[PDB]
C-alpha cells in the first residue's frame, strides 16, 4: 500500500498560469479520494461524470491533474457546458468530460501589496480553441485588416493581459486556485485503484 | 527591503590559525519552524562561487569538517578551526526569509605575513601629450603590506578628486604583496599653468604620510 | 553530470532587449527552484531573480523591478530571462543556479541552497565605435637602484589586451594591472617592470601590445628621455 | 518501381477476445490491392510523409535496417522520436539530437524506454498522445517482392508522448530494400476464428 503523491500538486506553493496550465500524469498509485472530499478548506468541489460518493470501488487506466489559477468571478466557466471567455480561450473542457473540478480561494497567498505580475490571461485570439489543446506562443495579433509588421500601433495589438490582483478588492477578484482532475479507462490493464 | 553586514571587513589569516567571522542582520530570521534561513557562500580567486553552509548551521555536501556554523537571532558566525592554503577569497552571507534575498558587502581573506612598506615613483605625462590636449600622470605604489593604503592628489595645497582614479593587483603568490597605481587626467588648459605636482601616500609601514612631487620645465 | 550552460550575451546599446537562456542537464529539471544572479565586474554579488518548482517566480531585486522578466519551461529544460529598456549599470556576469532541498522533503517549500553554478556569460552594454589603443611610455624617473618603468594603454575598446615585455621572455618583475573604465567607455590600463638603474641608460626594453579584435601587435621601445 | 499491396495491413483494433465472429469495425487500416512505394538501396533513405501513420515491411536478410526519426525540424528543436536497434539494445528516445543527417556509426529530453529471408512488417498510429506501433516476424524464402497470403497484425507497444508528426526517415549502417505504404479510414469485416485470430477480412 503506496499511497500517491496529491498533496505535491494541492500544496503547489505557486500555481502556473492560465494560459499555460500545468498538465500532470497520475499512474501506478492507490489514490485516496477521501480527503480530497472532506476537506474543511475548499469552496468549490464538483463532479461530473461520477458522484464523489463513490470514488473508491473505480479503477481507472489514467489520471491527469491540470492545475491553474484564475480569477474570483470567472470560476464559472469551468464546465462542459456554459461556455464564455477564459473557456473560451484559455481552457475548454470536453463536452463529455469523466471528472471532478477542486476550487477554492487564495487571497493571502497569491496576492501582493503593491500589485503583482506573474499571473496573465490570454485575449484577442484567432478561433475558439478545441477541448484541451495548450496554446502557449506568443505572436502578436492584429485587429482589422492591417499588414502585421511586429507593429502593436492599433495594427496588431498583444494578446496576453495582466491580472492585477490587489489584496484590497472584493471577494469577486481575488485570486482563485484551480485543479482539475481528468480520469480515463482506455484499454489497459488498471494502473490505479482506491484501496 | 533587509540589509546585512559582516565583521571584520578583511582580515588577515595565516596557515594553522582558526578563523571566525560575523554576519548580522536587521530582522531575526527566526521563523515558524524554528530554522534561520542564513546560508554562507564562498568564492575562489578566479571561479564560480560555491556553496559553504546552509539553513544556519546544517554542513552543504562535499565540504570537508573543518568548516563551523553558529549563532541565532540576528546574528550569526563561521569558524575555520585549521585554515589552510587552499582557503583564500571572498564570503558572503545569504538570507533566504523575505523576498528579495540579499547578499552581504563580503570578507576578504587572504594570507598574512611581515608587514612590509610600499615603493613609490612618479611619472609625469610624455611630449605624446603635449600635441594631444589630454594630460595624464600616473603615481605607483609597489611591494606594500596590507591591502589598506590611500593616495592625495595634490597640485598647489589644491586637493582635486573625481577626475582621479586607481587601480590594484592581486596578492603576488610568492611574497605576498600589493600594488597600487592611480592617475589623473586633464585638459591641455591647466597641465601647463600648476607647476608642483605631488602624489601622496599614507600607510601603517611610514611614520608618515610620503609626498613624492616633480615641477614643471625644471 | 549536471550542467548548467547559459547563453546570449554580447555588446548591446543602450534601451534595447536581450534574452538570456540557462538550459540544465542532468537532474529532474522541475524538481529545483532555479535563481539568476547577476556579478558586477569586479564586485560582490547581487540576488536578480528567481523561479520555484511550480513556474512560480519569486520577485526581482528591487532596484531592477520593472523591466526583467523571467520564464520556465519544464518540457524543455530551460529557464529564459527576457531583459527590457537596458542602462549602462546593467553590465556585470549572469549565472544560473540550482536549489539543494527536493521539494517535499523536509514547513514551507525549500528556496535557498545555490549550491551548482554554471559559467556565467559577459553581458556588455555600451555607446562607442571600436576604436584601437594609443600607446603612451613610462620612462624611469632617473632620480636610482631598481628604478621602474612601464607602458599606458588608453582608449581602447573593446576588451581584452594583450601587453608583453621584450617579446616575451622577461617574466620576473612586470605588472598589469586591471582595465579601469573611463568617462566616454574608453578604457585604459598600464603596465610596469622593474630594472636596475645602473642598467637603463645602455640596455633595450620594449613593450608589445597585442589587440585582437582591431588585429594590431604594436613594439614600444621604452627608454630615459632627457 | 510500385508494388501491388495484395492484403497486407490488419491489426488488433481492440483488446477484448473474440471467438469464430464476424465483427465489422470501421478504423484506420491501409486499403486492399494499393501501390506499396519500392525503395532499393543500391549505390533509397529520403524523407517520407508521415500524414496518417505508416505502414512499413522491411524484407531482410542483412539486418543492416536499425530504426526510425520522427518529427517535424530534426535539429536539436523539438522532441523528435528515434527508434534504434543494435546488437541487445532496443531504445526509444524523444531527445533533440543534434545530428543532421543520419546519426549511426559506419562499418533538451523527456522520456527513453528500453526493452529478402524474413519479412518484418510494421504499423504506426499515433492517436490522442499514444504512439501505438504494431509489428510482426514472418520467415520468408524469395529474393524478389513482397510475397501472398494474408497474416494478423498483432498490436505491440504504446508510447506516451503526443506531438505533431509530419515526415519520418529510416536509417541504416554505414560502411537492401524495402517496401512503404500510408493509412486511410477503411471499415472492414473481419472473421476472428476459433482460437480468436483473424483468418479474413473483407474491405
Ligand atoms: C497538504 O496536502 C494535504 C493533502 O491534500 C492536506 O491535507 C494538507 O492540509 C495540506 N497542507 C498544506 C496546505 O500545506
Ligand atoms: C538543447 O535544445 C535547445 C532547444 O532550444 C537548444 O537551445 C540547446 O542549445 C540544446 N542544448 C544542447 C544540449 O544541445
Amino acid at each position: 500500500t503506496n499511497l500517491c503523491p496529491f498533496g505535491e500538486v494541492f500544496n503547489a506553493t505557486r500555481f502556473a498560469s492560465v494560459y499555460a496550465w500545468n498538465r500532470k500524469r497520475i499512474s501506478n498509485c492507490v489514490a485516496d479520494y477521501s480527503v480530497l472530499y472532506n476537506s474543511a478548506s475548499f469552496s468549490t468541489f464538483k463532479c461530473y461524470g461520477v458522484s464523489p460518493t463513490k470514488l473508491n470501488d473505480l479503477c481507472f487506466t489514467n489520471v491527469y491533474a491540470d492545475s491553474f489559477v484564475i480569477r474570483g468571478d470567472e470560476v464559472r466557466q469551468i464546465a462542459p457546458g456554459q461556455t464564455g471567455k477564459i473557456a473560451d480561450y484559455n481552457y475548454k473542457l470536453p463536452d463529455d468530460f469523466t471528472g471532478c473540478v477542486i476550487a477554492w480561494n487564495s487571497n493571502n497567498l497569491d496576492s501582493k501589496v503593491g500589485g503583482n505580475y506573474n499571473y496573465l490571461y490570454r485575449l484577442f485570439r484567432k478561433s475558439n480553441l478545441k477541448p484541451f489543446e495548450r496554446d502557449i506562443s506568443t505572436e502578436i495579433y492584429q485587429a482589422g485588416s492591417t499588414p502585421c509588421n511586429g507593429v502593436e500601433g492599433f495594427n496588431c495589438y498583444f494578446p496576453l493581459q495582466s491580472y492585477g490582483f490587489q489584496p484590497t478588492n472584493g471577494v469577486g477578484y481575488q485570486p482563485y486556485r484551480v485543479v482539475v482532475l481528468s480520469f480515463e479507462l482506455l484499454h489497459a490493464p488498471a494502473t490505479v485503484c482506491g484501496p | 527591503d533587509i540589509v546585512m553586514t559582516q565583521s571584520p571587513l578583511s582580515l588577515p589569516v595565516t596557515p594553522g590559525e582558526p578563523a571566525s567571522i560575523s554576519c548580522r542582520s536587521s530582522q531575526s530570521l527566526l521563523h515558524s519552524n524554528g530554522y534561520n534561513y542564513l546560508d554562507w557562500y564562498l568564492q575562489k580567486p578566479g571561479q564560480s562561487p560555491q556553496l559553504l553552509i546552509y539553513l544556519g548551521s546544517n554542513r552543504a555536501s562535499g565540504v570537508p569538517d573543518r568548516f563551523s556554523g553558529s549563532g541565532s537571532g540576528t546574528d550569526f558566525t563561521l569558524k575555520i578551526s585549521r585554515v589552510e592554503a587552499e582557503d583564500v577569497g571572498v564570503y558572503y552571507c545569504m538570507q533566504a526569509l523575505q523576498t528579495p534575498f540579499t547578499f552581504g558587502p563580503g570578507t576578504k581573506v587572504d594570507i598574512k605575513r611581515t608587514v612590509a612598506a610600499p615603493s613609490v615613483f612618479i611619472f609625469p605625462p610624455s611630449d605624446e601629450q603635449l600635441k594631444s590636449g589630454t594630460a595624464s600622470v600616473v603615481c605607483l605604489l609597489n611591494n606594500f603590506y596590507p591591502r589598506e593604503a590611500k593616495v592625495q592628489w595634490k597640485v598647489d595645497n589644491a586637493l582635486q578628486s573625481g577626475n582621479s582614479q586607481e587601480s590594484v593587483t592581486e596578492q603576488d603568490s610568492k611574497d605576498s604583496t600589493y600594488s597600487l597605481s592611480s592617475t589623473l587626467t586633464l585638459s591641455k588648459a591647466d597641465y601647463e599653468k600648476h607647476k608642483v605636482y605631488a602624489c601622496e601616500v599614507t600607510h601603517q609601514g611610514l611614520s608618515s604620510p610620503v609626498t613624492k612631487s616633480f615641477n614643471r620645465g625644471e | 553530470q549536471v550542467q548548467l550552460l547559459e547563453s546570449g550575451g554580447g555588446l548591446v546599446q543602450p534601451g534595447r532587449s536581450l534574452r538570456l537562456s540557462c538550459a540544465a542537464s542532468g537532474f529532474t529539471f522541475d524538481d529545483y527552484a532555479m535563481h539568476w544572479v547577476r556579478q558586477a565586474p569586479g564586485k560582490g554579488l547581487e540576488w536578480v531573480s528567481g523561479v520555484s518548482w511550480n513556474s512560480g517566480t519569486i520577485g526581482y531585486a528591487d532596484s531592477v523591478k520593472g523591466r526583467f522578466t523571467i520564464s520556465r519551461d519544464n518540457a524543455k529544460n530551460s529557464l529564459y530571462l527576457h531583459m527590457r529598456s537596458l542602462r549602462a549599470e546593467d553590465t556585470a556576469l549572469y549565472y544560473c543556479a540550482k536549489a539543494v532541498e527536493m521539494v517535499r522533503g523536509l514547513g514551507a517549500d525549500p528556496e535557498y541552497g545555490m549550491d551548482v553554478w554554471g559559467q556565467g556569460t559577459t553581458v556588455t552594454v555600451s555607446s562607442a565605435s571600436t576604436k584601437g589603443p594609443s600607446v603612451f611610455p613610462l620612462a624611469p624617473s632617473s632620480k636610482g637602484g631598481t628604478a621602474a618603468l612601464g607602458c599606458l594603454v588608453k582608449d581602447y575598446f573593446p576588451e581584452p589586451v594583450t601587453v608583453s615585455w621584450n617579446s616575451g621572455a622577461l617574466t620576473s618583475g612586470v605588472h598589469t594591472f586591471p582595465a579601469v573604465l573611463q568617462s566616454s567607455g574608453l578604457y585604459s590600463l598600464s603596465s610596469v617592470v622593474t630594472v636596475p638603474s645602473s642598467s637603463l641608460g645602455t640596455q633595450t626594453y620594449i613593450c608589445n601590445v597585442n589587440h585582437k579584435p582591431s588585429n594590431t601587435k604594436v613594439d614600444k621601445k621604452v627608454e630615459p628621455k632627457s
